[PDB]
C-alpha cells in the first residue's frame, strides 16, 4: 500500500491508504482482532475528500467518499462479507473512463 | 433524507475536484499506458505513431 | 458587354474585322462561328467549376447557346472575355492580334484570377498526430490531440 | 501535481517528431538517376542492378532529330529529416530533462509529505487501538 | 461541339480551310480523313486508359467512325481537342498551324490532364518492414507491422 | 514578491517560440520535387514511394513542341526554424536563469 | 501527395517562364542587435559590482 | 486482488501444457483417465512458425 502511494504520488500527484479493523482468530494483534493497511488504486478518482478541507493530511474534512470498483464474483464476495442482497446490483459515478479501448 | 444529503455531498465534492481528478487521471494514464492520448483520431487513419 | 453577341462584336472590332470604324459589316454565321468559339473557351477556362470562375452561365444542352443570351460576367471581366476571345479568333480569319491585344488578354486573365487565387490560398488544418498543447483550456475536454484533415 | 503533469508537452512534442521523421524515412523515394525511357531503350537489363557489367551504355542517336541531347544525370535527392525537425527534437528532450526534476535527495518534499502522510496514519492508528 | 463532324468542322475553320468566313466550301472526304485522323489521334491520346481520360468514345471495329457520332468528350475537352486535331490536320493543306493554335492546343492539353494528374498523385502505403507504433490500439490486434503495399 | 514574478516575460516568450516553431515544424509542407503533369504522364506510380523500379523516368517529347525542356528540378527549402527564433529561445532561456536566483 | 505540381503552358504566350523559386528570407535579429545585447549585458555585470 | 502478493485473490487458475507422454504421466499420477484427453483455453499463441 505504501509503495503505491508513493508510485501514485511520483506519477499522478495523490495517494491514499485505508485502515479497516478484522477479526482473526488464530495469532490475533489484540483482543481477537487485527489492523491492516490495504491499498488505494487510483486515489485521484477513488477518494473524493471533502471539498472544505484545506489541510494536505485531510485532517479537516469531516467526510469522505471511496468508489470500489469490483467484478461479479468480487460484488458477492463484498455482499457476503457486508450481509448485502447480492441479487440488486449496485451502481454509482464511474471513477474510471474508458479512453482506452479496453476489451 | 439521509439520502439526498449524502448525494448533494458527493455531488459537490466531486464537482469541486473535478479537473485536477482529469489531469492526474490523464497523468496515470500517460505514465503507465501509453503517451498517444488520441481517443479519436487513432481510428480516422492508420499512421506511424512512435513511442519514445 | 451586355449580352454573348456584344462579346463577340466587341472581339471582332478589337482584331479590325466587321467593325464601323472601318466600314466593314457583319456576318451571320461568323457571329454563329465566334459564338461557339465563346462557349468552349470558357467552358474550357471553367473546367467544370475547378478553374476560373468568372460567372459565365453556359446555354443547356436542349438549347444551343444564341447571340441573344446575356454572359451574365461581372462588369470587371468583359474586357478580358472579349480580349481573350479576339485573340483565339484571329486565326479563323487569317489574322495574328496585335501585341497590344495578347498583353491586354494576359493582364485580364491575371485579374480574373487573382481573386480566386487569394480565396484558394486556404491553409490545410493542423495535422492528426500534432498535440494540442497545455495552454489550451480545451485539453481538459480530453481534446489532447488536433483533429484529422 | 506528480512529476510526470509538466513534461506531457515535451514528451509529446517528441514522440511527434521523432514519428514524422520515421514516416519521412519510410515514405520517401530513394535516390535513383533520372533517365529518358529512349536514354536506355535495350539497356534496362544494364542498370537493374546486376554487377556483370564495366559499362553503362546509353543511345546516342534517335531518329527523326540528331543525337539524343544527354542533359546532365539528375538523381531524386536524398531523404533529409529537415534541420527544423532534428532541432525541435532536440529542445524538446532538453525541455524534459529541465523539467523532470522534483528539485535537486532530490526527492525530499516528497518525502516530507509522505512522512506527513506517515504521521497521520499513526494517528488514526492510536484512535484505532484506543479504541478496539 | 456535340459530334466528331463538329470537331472536325470547327478544326478547319480555325486554320482558315474550308469555312464561311472566307466562302470556301468543304469536301467528303476531308471530312473522312480528318475523322480518321482525329480518331488515331484519340486512341493515341487514351493508350486503353494508360493516358489522358477525356470521355472519347470510340467507334466499334463493325463500325467504322461516321461524321455523324457524338464524341462524349466533356464540355470542357471540345476546345482542346478540335485545335489539337487542326494542328494535326494542318500538315494535310501544305500549312503550319500559327503560333495562337499551337499555344492554345498546348494549353487545352495541359488542361485536359490536370485532373487527371492530380487524380494519380496517390501516395504508396507504408512499407512492408514499417513497424506500427505502440501508440496504434490496433497494436493489440497482432498488428505490430504495416501490412504490404 | 516572490521569484517567479520576475522571470514571467522571459518564460512567456520561450513558450511563444516554441509553439512557433512547433507550428513551423508540423504545418510545413516537407521536401518533394517539383513536377510538371506532363513530366511524369504515365510514370506516376513510379515515384509513389515504392521500391520496385530502379528508375525514374520521365516523359521526353511533347506533341506541340520540341522535346520538354526539363529544367532543373526543385524542391522546397527544408522547413528551417529561423535562426532569429532559435536565438531568441536561447536568450529568453538565459534570461530566467539569471533572474530566477533568490541569492 | 508526393509532387507539387505547377502550371506549364499559358493560353497567351508559350509556356511558363518559371524562374527558380525565391522564398522569403527567414527573420535574423541582425547582429547588431546581438552584439550591442551582449556589450549591454556585460555592462550592467561590470558596474554591478559594490567594490 | 489488488495486492502485489496476490493475497487478496480468492482464487487462482494455473494452465498446464503438456505433451502426450506428459499426459499420460500427469494421469498416472494424479489418478486420471488418460483416454479421456483434456482440453482448455490455449495460453499460447502459433505467432512463430513452429512445426
Amino acid at each position: 500500500a505504501v509503495n503505491i502511494a508513493v508510485r501514485e504520488q511520483i506519477e499522478a500527484g495523490v495517494g491514499a491508504w485505508r485502515l479497516v479493523t478484522d477479526y482473526e482468530d488464530q495469532s490475533p494483534t489484540s483482543n481477537n482482532q487485527v489492523i491492516r493497511r490495504e491499498p488505494i488504486h487510483s486515489a485521484c478518482s477513488h477518494v473524493i475528500w471533502d471539498s472544505n478541507s484545506k489541510l494536505m493530511d485531510k485532517s479537516d474534512a469531516r467526510h469522505c467518499t471511496v468508489i470500489h470498483s469490483m467484478s461479479q464474483n468480487g460484488w458477492e464476495d463484498f455482499a457476503e462479507k457486508y450481509d448485502l442482497d447480492a441479487d440488486d446490483i449496485p451502481s454509482f459515478q464511474n471513477p474510471n473512463d474508458w479512453v482506452f479501448p479496453w476489451l | 433524507n439521509r439520502l439526498e444529503s449524502i448525494l448533494s455531498r458527493f455531488d459537490a465534492d466531486w464537482t469541486a475536484s473535478d479537473e485536477a481528478r482529469r489531469e492526474a487521471k490523464n497523468d496515470l494514464f500517460f505514465s503507465r499506458v501509453s503517451q498517444w492520448d488520441d481517443w479519436l483520431s487513432q481510428y480516422t487513419t492508420l499512421q506511424y505513431r512512435g513511442q519514445f | 458587354i451586355k449580352t454573348k453577341g456584344d462579346l463577340v462584336r466587341a472581339a471582332l472590332r478589337k482584331l479590325g474585322v466587321a467593325s464601323d470604324a472601318t466600314l466593314t459589316d457583319v456576318e451571320p454565321q461568323s457571329m454563329q462561328d465566334a459564338v461557339d468559339d465563346l462557349e468552349a473557351m470558357m467552358a474550357e477556362w471553367y473546367q467544370d467549376g475547378k478553374g476560373i470562375i468568372t460567372g459565365y452561365v453556359f446555354s443547356d444542352d436542349e438549347n444551343p447557346p444564341a447571340e441573344g443570351d446575356d454572359h451574365g460576367l461581372r462588369s470587371s471581366a468583359v474586357s478580358a472575355v472579349f480580349h481573350n476571345l479576339a485573340c483565339r479568333i484571329a486565326p479563323d480569319y487569317a489574322l495574328e492580334a496585335t501585341a497590344k491585344i495578347i498583353a491586354t488578354a494576359k493582364y485580364g486573365k491575371e485579374l480574373l484570377y487573382k481573386q480566386t487565387a487569394i480565396s484558394r490560398a486556404k491553409r490545410a488544418p493542423y495535422p492528426s498526430r500534432m498535440p494540442t498543447g497545455s495552454g489550451n483550456s480545451f485539453a481538459n475536454l480530453n481534446e489532447w490531440h488536433y483533429f484529422p484533415g | 501535481e506528480g512529476v510526470v503533469r509538466l513534461t506531457k508537452d515535451g514528451q509529446r512534442l517528441r514522440n511527434m517528431i521523432m514519428s514524422f521523421n520515421a514516416d519521412i524515412v519510410a515514405r520517401t523515394p530513394k535516390k535513383k538517376p533520372f533517365f529518358w525511357p529512349e536514354q536506355i531503350a535495350g539497356f534496362e537489363h544494364m542498370y537493374d542492378g546486376n554487377d556483370d557489367y564495366p559499362y553503362y551504355l546509353l543511345n546516342r542517336t534517335d531518329e527523326n532529330s540528331g543525337d539524343l541531347p544527354t542533359q546532365p544525370l539528375a538523381y531524386y535527392e536524398n531523404p533529409e529529416v529537415p534541420q527544423a525537425n532534428a532541432y525541435m527534437l532536440e529542445a524538446a528532450t532538453s525541455a524534459v530533462k529541465e523539467v523532470a526534476t522534483l528539485g535537486v535527495l532530490e526527492t525530499y518534499v516528497f518525502q516530507d509529505n509522505l512522512a506527513t502522510a506517515m504521521r497521520r496514519d499513526g494517528e488514526i492508528y492510536q484512535s484505532i487501538v484506543n479504541d478496539i
